[PDB]
């Protein structure tokens, strides 16, 4: 007789996952200030990364946290988005204090803990901005033609978040942001 | 799917 895994087994993840790290440093190029931090793949191993972190409303300007699924690298030349998009969260500065870390971890949650459904698998990643003009959050996805999958994603991830009906947010092209004349990135889908 | 809600993974943050 063996063991019973529930008194001894880590709770898996469906996925593996990746943190990564953004540092603001203008003496180098964007993708070498990007760099990895660790691999996580069960609920208790996710806990001991965050754990002992810095919360994002402590980073210096101008950094980022990604958390994107193993072989995904947090870039949208990556294959995987290239042909993709993300739901983007706009924050302003007050948000910083009251909403900016709750509404992080609530993002990590929603992607370790797949609760996106059968849309799981368009997920890739997601990004946290601080920025002093106004942090950004953004939910990542994989091709911006899957409607039912990007709609899907959106509703579940404003609910989680709590936002009020009247904030709209917006889901945005990496191929529209990498070639738009102007600013304005056009939102392909609102909600 | 492992799937998981938040209030269990919560339970694991200490
Ligand atoms: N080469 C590369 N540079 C990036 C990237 C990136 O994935 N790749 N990202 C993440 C990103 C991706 C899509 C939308 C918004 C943000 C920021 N940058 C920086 O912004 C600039 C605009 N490039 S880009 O990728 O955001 C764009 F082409 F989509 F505009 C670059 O010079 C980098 O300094």
């Amino acid at each position: 007789e063996v063991a019973n895994p529930e008194h001894y087994i880590k709770h898996p993840l469906q996925n593996r996952w990746a943190l990564w790290f953004f540092k603001n440093d203008k003496s180098k190029t964007w993708q070498a200030n990007l760099r990895l931090i660790s691999k996580f793949d069960t609920v208790e191993d996710f806990w001991a990364l965050y754990n002992h972190i810095q919360l994002s409303s402590n980073l210096m300007p101008g950094c980022d946290y990604s958390l994107f699924k193993d072989g995904i690298e947090p870039m949208w030349e990556d294959e995987k988005n290239k042909r993709g998009g993300r739901w983007l969260i706009t924050l302003n500065k007050q948000q910083r204090r009251s909403d900016l870390d709750r509404f992080w971890l609530e993002t990590l949650l929603c992607l370790i803990g797949e609760s996106f459904d059968d849309y799981s698998d368009d997920v890739c990643g997601a990004v946290v901005n601080v920025r002093a003009k106004g942090d950004k959050i953004a939910i990542w996805t994989t091709e911006c033609e899957n409607r039912e999958a990007v709609t899907h994603i959106g509703r579940v991830y404003k609910e989680r978040l709590g936002l009020p009906p009247k904030i709209v947010i917006g889901y945005q092209s990496h191929a529209d942001t990498a070639t738009k004349s102007g600013s304005t990135t056009k939102n392909r889908f609102v909600v | 799917k492992k799937r998981y809600d938040r209030e269990f993974l919560l339970g694991f943050q200490f």
